[PDB]
């Protein structure tokens, strides 16, 4: 390949340079949200930034040496996860809230609208709390999202993406090592950023029923991309 | 079929 | 606090003098399977380990020192978790196998005499030949574990206490990192194994969904009964 | 709870 050359600081630049825009939902609509009409903007809003991940992935330093079934498996097991650590990292300015764009800020009593959904917003605000509580960098996060895309289907198929997850891994480390971080404080820090991901896995597998079930009870119609990564978790 | 192997070929 | 002042060899020691047994099931080897009666012999099976996980996580340094609430939410949070790692662990050494029991070791064709089961035996198989490459170790494995307990459901949790759980697990990350020290490897080749270790914790995660949702699916098939504590462990899940 | 319980003794 040629992603397993770059130095810890080439690797940070190119990912950063790889991040996808802050989308926007679309403008007024007026007072509170009924379920159809909150789900009907959000459902609008991720498939736009499903547009954008596949491109972001495509960017990321090792990504396109992986065949088309390969990039294909990744991309359908971890879309949720990362379009919610996204969600997570724009949220974390923005305490008890989730910005899910710059014109649609929304609370926990908002999560309400939809049945079942505050369990999620509950679990999302958690996460973006914990990562004020880290005070996460945006080197760190970008590093995290690029693990989240090559690991989650991994195990579902390996010697090149393992190669990169390691990469990314010194990556982090030099990260940390560049703030002042001490040996010991440097695996502590990487190993509560990692655990985290494990949570970020089971938000995605709750929020994947509940789209299930939106479609099921046909709240709203989805887009035809949205049902094919759905569909890809049986 | 499926759309994202349009996405990621283009 | 007891596990604050602890050295990481004597962290160690006290997670493998903790281990649970293994437990055997009511296998009779004379038969073909149902869907029913083999669900029914893991469900006996997973119910009476239960027993002796709950005592485990006792004696899990850090555990005790916290609410007996928040003892029941970590539990209600990582069973199937934990379950399925001491699975996959004990699978290691028998490719293409699960060692529910050292008397009942099942490949992936028995797997499909339950409908839908076959695509979680595909993962503890790929996850236990992950160990197998990985090469894993006895003492990295109970590290693993105690880690799973811990952290699960730490994020659906004055509080903090929060911070002592964190406290407890950064124990936890300096014990891996010690072992992997005298295994010989170095500095980058320790952070590299430590974040494969913990990375796979996220599909352990994953499988747990999947095998919950799975559990839930046969409760209300009236299949096989599940026993009252499994069912109480199911329910906690909200599924 | 049984697990309550299993926990306490
Ligand atoms: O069709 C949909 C697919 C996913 C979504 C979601 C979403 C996530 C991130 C993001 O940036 C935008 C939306 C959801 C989000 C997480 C779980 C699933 C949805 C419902 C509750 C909030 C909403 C609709
Ligand atoms: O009631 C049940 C609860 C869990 C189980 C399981 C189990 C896990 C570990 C173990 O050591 C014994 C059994 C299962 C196991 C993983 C997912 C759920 C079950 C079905 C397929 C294998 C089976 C029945």
């Amino acid at each position: 390949s040629l992603a397993l050359s770059l130095t810890a600081d080439q690797m940070v630049s190119a990912l950063l340079d790889a991040e996808p825009p802050i989308l926007y939902s679309e403008y007024d609509p007026t007072r509170p949200f009924s379920e159809a009409s909150m789900m009907g903007l959000l459902t609008n809003l991720a498939d736009r930034e499903l547009v954008h991940m596949i491109n972001w992935a495509k960017r990321v330093p090792g990504f396109v040496d992986l065949t088309l079934h390969d990039q294909v498996h990744l991309l359908e097991c971890a879309w949720l996860e990362i379009l919610m650590i996204g969600l997570v990292w724009r949220s974390m300015e923005h305490p008890g809230k989730l910005l899910f764009a710059p014109n649609l800020l929304l609370d926990r009593n908002q999560g309400k609208c939809v049945e079942g959904m505050v369990e999620i917003f509950d679990m999302l605000l958690a996460t973006s709390s914990r990562f004020r509580m880290m005070n996460l960098q945006g080197e760190e996060f970008v590093c995290l999202k690029s693990i989240i895309l090559l690991n989650s289907g991994v195990y579902t198929f390996k010697d090149h993406i393992h190669r990169v997850l390691d990469k990314i891994t010194d990556t982090l480390i030099h990260l940390m090592a560049k703030a002042g971080l001490t040996l010991q404080q440097q695996h502590q820090r990487l190993a509560q950023l990692l655990l985290i991901l494990s949570h970020i896995r089971h938000m995605s597998n709750k929020g994947m029923e509940h789209l299930y079930s939106m479609k099921c009870k046909n709240v709203v119609p989805l887009s035809d991309l949205l049902l094919e990564m759905l569909d890809a978790h049986r | 079929h499926k759309i994202l192997h349009r996405l990621l070929q283009d």
